């Protein structure tokens, strides 16, 4: 059967005074090599007897024996020395939540008091336990972020006096207990055609280790990206990975995402790109362009438009002519993404032959666009002529707008109505239309006065005539 | 190529450090043989744990300084850094440990190194050349 | 008198003495006593040696350009010393050479060394 | 007769190796004192015969010997010690265009060159120049501002090779060239009684040594203010003497002056403050003003307003109505205490006539003023009947007063003149048109016509025909 070696001295762990001899010697058919490990350093040796003139602390550690079929034993041997009490490797790390070794193996294991001390006077936190073990070091459990950048000191109480280590300073890796933040410079790009797109996302994390990166919306291949990095503290980082397209080309439209992932989470964050080949202007008016008023009334036109790239000599032209300044423009939202604004035209009590058409104009870069409108002022009707006709009748012409009607009183005048009328032809075919009514004059009643009456939406007047 | 990433760029804030440096300030490191010469990989590890230790001292060497840029502050960042490559090298290259002997060098020669390590990056993998 | 001579580059020593490492010894003709008293029988060699001291530490930095660097902060603070040693030169002007055998040398880590610095400048505002 | 004591070794200079003797001796029945000195030090000894048994560099001097009639003789002696070839008084400052003796004399005399060098490989300017002298050390000469913070080196050759002393760092004093520049914070002040006056002068010298200071025009009385200074860079200065008035009373009116006194020139700045009891506000506007039915018109104040203006506004026939009117301050200045307020008034509308008023007012005072705006019209004939027994009767409304003028011959018409009953009734209300009634008698020689009737206005003219048979 196959039994593991056999070392002499048969002790499980041996002492040795700083300066004598270790004698370690293993007896097995099957001998294969001596190892001897401290705290990384690490040593082989093929020979039965392991021997090592003149101690020293820095001995202190485990000497084991291997057999051919892989089988061992070993002892430990403490060199103690009073000048060396502690053997370190001041490097020392550890996770979150994760158990952590302050590498502080004893040279002595007789000794009153191992244990973890507050470096340099102060005292170890509260929060913090430990667990000591001469073969190895003190075991801090489970340091929190809050033992970041601690300074311990490994302790021992050696004839009632308690001697310190050299000093160790724990460093603590976060672990990841949420998902990376991440923003992006702009929301939503729109570039003409062959202008520069580029944009820079900000991932945020406790730590520079996450992943970050700028794919195409439904796509893996990968994007040229450049970035920076810092650290503004402890557990606290930022990058910023900024995405560049030199001449961006119409299909280069689309999606873009900012992804960062770290061990827990995902974060997305996109914007979208829009390209176009040439700049627009498009508008859209209020109301039809085809607007009604009354002498002395007011009335505002306004057009809303979208423009790319922004919109410049902009303004309102009366009749081919320009004439007031009286006029507003102003972007609608204010974003630093609007692409829609609207421009207002106040006509304040308009004269009547100050009707017409009104245009607005606008332009870009790229296209020249307009829109105009019809403002048609309303009048009340005017007796341009009341004369008396030859042999039979009486004309009444009057002028207005829209069509004015015209209607004959008869009884004498405070007086009464008699309808009537027969040659009505208003000739015109701008604006005002003039309409010519007459009315034959053989009512077989005398002493009076015939009036003259042009009705109109917006008002009215008269004149009077006389008969025999 | 690996844990380039784990570099931030606060490494720019060296030169200013040095500068707030006493000309005559004698830092120690416990610098690794011949690294200056070759290669890039025989060292890297080591040197990059050591200049830990170096920086992280060296750190406590000065106080807070709230308005304005303490030497304090750009150490600490570096530290940072020194930790993370400490880290991610002895997590993604994942040798018998035997020190170097302890140097002193101004502050200049110590940048100038610990400089030089983090260059070692940007170009790193995953020791015959190791001679002399 | 002097006192306005002193400008106020000083507020700034705080600074200075937090980016000096801790360890890193300033040397300084201390004159005896001076720290208990009177405040006339040493200010002015000790405002004479401030400069010396001063004027040395401020070769071993160079010089930054965005932001404050413990050169300029010491160019500063030497400017000003150096114009004590002349108002006092000019003002006393009592140097009739009976109080000589410069103090000997003595080292202290630039808190101290900054506390006399300050001190020293506390001496004015109250001088003869 | 009285004469000077008599030193033995009788040299001039004796040279002494480092580690031997200096055995002086003064041969003079009034023997008073020895009196050695070198840099700084300086020793006095009353024996007649003067030794050092252990010489060492530091005793490379002047050893003088002084009679008690008041004479005396001295030799020096150089005391050579291969270690030390210089002795220094590492301490060196100099005025502007003065002389300079840079502190570094020597041990032993015979030397080959003594010499000022540059400090670390760079050359000394080849500005400057020097002259040497082993019982001093070298004498820069016209220091210059130029030569601030050099650093020389005091050299000497012995043995072929040359030998460096310890490092002087020269510091130079300005001399001042120019008078100093002055500037003030705020050029003149206006506040109520109770505020706090409070201005800040700049003075920017070649140096801290600067006189500034805050008088009160026309008074040596002496001022509290306080201050801050800076110092930019080398030969640059700057102080901040702020003055400040807590709480100023009416009779701390009147101007202040901040002065730069320096040992070349002066300079004045002035920042006047006046002091009130209370705020107030001044308006200066024709107050009537004239237009016609359509035409616009554009209304304008201006004035004066401490503290600032608060609610301003246009009001007609005591309410509001439109917000048709520009406010703005006039010169954007920052001591502007002076505003304006136009008051737009488009196409009116006749019936749009009335008094326009505007109102602003402070903290403290209340104001306005008024505006009288009468619309013009052209006459209306408002009623053309026939009276009853003999004539005709014409009414027409307008403003001003209508014209009414009668034309008479048939209807393209001729004109013939009269005019019976003219009265203008219509006292009454306010702002209004006036309307006048006038007549004339029919008793023709003539008939079968027709007559009109014309109202004429300064703006334009109707009329109406009437008949006859
Ligand atoms: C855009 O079109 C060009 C035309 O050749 C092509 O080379 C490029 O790959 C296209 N980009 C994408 C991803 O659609
Ligand atoms: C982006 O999409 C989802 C939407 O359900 C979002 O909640 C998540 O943060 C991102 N996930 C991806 C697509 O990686
Ligand atoms: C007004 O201008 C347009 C050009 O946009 C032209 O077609 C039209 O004939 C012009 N109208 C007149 C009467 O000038
Ligand atoms: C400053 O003003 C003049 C100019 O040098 C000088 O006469 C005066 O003495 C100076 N001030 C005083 C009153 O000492
Ligand atoms: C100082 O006051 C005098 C009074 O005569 C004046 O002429 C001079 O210009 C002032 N100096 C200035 C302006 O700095
Ligand atoms: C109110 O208006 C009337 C006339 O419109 C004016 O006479 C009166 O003075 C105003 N109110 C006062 C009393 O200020």
């Amino acid at each position: 059967e196959p039994s593991p070696p056999s070392i002499h001295p048969g002790k499980s762990d041996l002492i040795v005074r700083v300066g004598d001899e270790i004698r370690l010697l293993c007896t097995d058919p099957g001998f294969v090599k001596w190892t001897f490990e401290i705290l990384d350093e690490t040593n082989e040796n093929k020979q039965n007897e392991w021997i090592t003139e003149k101690a020293e602390a820095t001995n202190t550690g485990k000497y084991t024996c291997t057999n051919k079929h892989g089988l061992s034993n070993s002892i430990y041997v403490f060199v103690r020395d009073p000048a060396k009490l502690f053997l370190v490797d001041r490097s020392l790390y550890g996770k979150e939540d994760s158990d952590t070794l302050v590498r502080c193996p004893l040279t002595d294991p007789e000794v009153t008091s191992y244990s973890l001390k507050g470096c340099q006077g102060k005292p170890l936190p509260k929060d913090l336990r430990f667990i000591p073990d001469p073969k190895a070091g003190i075991m801090i459990k489970s340091v929190k972020r809050a033992y970041h950048r601690l300074c311990l000191h490994c302790s021992v109480d050696q004839e009632g006096k308690s001697v310190l280590s050299e000093k160790f300073i724990l460093k603590v890796r976060p672990a990841f207990k949420a998902v990376p933040v991440v923003s992006v410079s702009k929301a939503s790009y729109l570039l003409r055609e062959g202008e520069e797109f580029t944009v820079t996302c900000t991932i945020k994390d406790v730590s520079s280790s996450v992943y970050s990166t700028w794919k195409r919306e439904n796509s893996q291949t990968k994007l040229q990206e450049k970035y920076n990095s810092w650290h503004h503290g402890d557990f606290n980082y930022e990058r910023q990975a900024t995405l560049t397209i030199s001449s961006a080309r119409v299909n280069d439209s689309g999606v873009f995402m900012c992804y960062a992932n770290n061990t827990f989470g995902s974060a997305n964050v996109t914007t979208t790109l829009e390209v176009v080949d040439k700049g627009f202007i498009n508008i859209f008016p209020m109301i039809n362009t085809t607007v009604f008023v009354n002498d002395g009334e007011n009335v505002d036109l306004i057009v809303e438009y979208e423009a790319f790239p922004k919109p410049e000599h902009q303004q309102w032209i009366y009749m081919n002519r320009t004439f007031t300044d009286k006029w507003e423009d102003y972007p609608k939202s204010e974003n630093e993404s609007n692409i829609r604004y609207v421009s207002e035209l106040h006509l304040t009590r308009l004269k009547g032959t100050e009707g017409g058409t009104y245009t607005f104009l606008v332009s870009n870069s790229d296209v020249n666009a307009a829109i105009a409108f019809n403002v048609y002022v309303n009048t009340k009707p005017e007796i341009l002529t009341y004369d008396r006709l030859v042999n039979g009748m009486l004309q009444c012409v009057a002028a207005g707008f829209p069509e004015p009607t015209i209607d004959w009183y008869f009884c004498p005048g405070c007086s009464a109505s008699v309808l009537p009328v027969d040659v009505q032809t208003l000739n015109s075919s701008f604006g005002k239309l003039v309409v010519q009514s007459s009315i034959d004059s053989s009512a077989f009643k005398h002493n009076g006065t015939v009036e003259c009456k042009a009705y109109n939406d917006v008002g009215k007047t008269s004149a009077y005539f006389n008969f025999a | 190529g690996i844990c380039r990433n784990r570099v931030t760029n606060n490494v720019k804030d060296v030169t200013k450090l040095v500068a707030n440096l006493p000309k005559d300030y004698m830092i120690t490191l416990k610098y690794v043989p011949g690294m200056d010469v070759l290669p890039s990989h025989c060292w890297i590890s080591e040197m990059v744990v050591q200049l830990s230790d170096s920086l992280t001292d060296l750190l406590d060497k000065f106080s807070n300084i709230s308005e304005g840029l303490s030497n304090y502050s750009i150490i600490d960042k570096l530290v940072n850094i020194v930790d993370d490559l400490v880290e991610c090298v002895k997590e993604n290259s994942s040798k018998s440990f035997k020190s170097p002997e302890p140097r002193l060098f101004t502050p200049e020669e110590f940048f100038r190194i610990f400089n030089r390590s983090i260059d070692a990056f940007k170009d790193f993998v995953v020791t015959s050349d190791c001679v002399v």
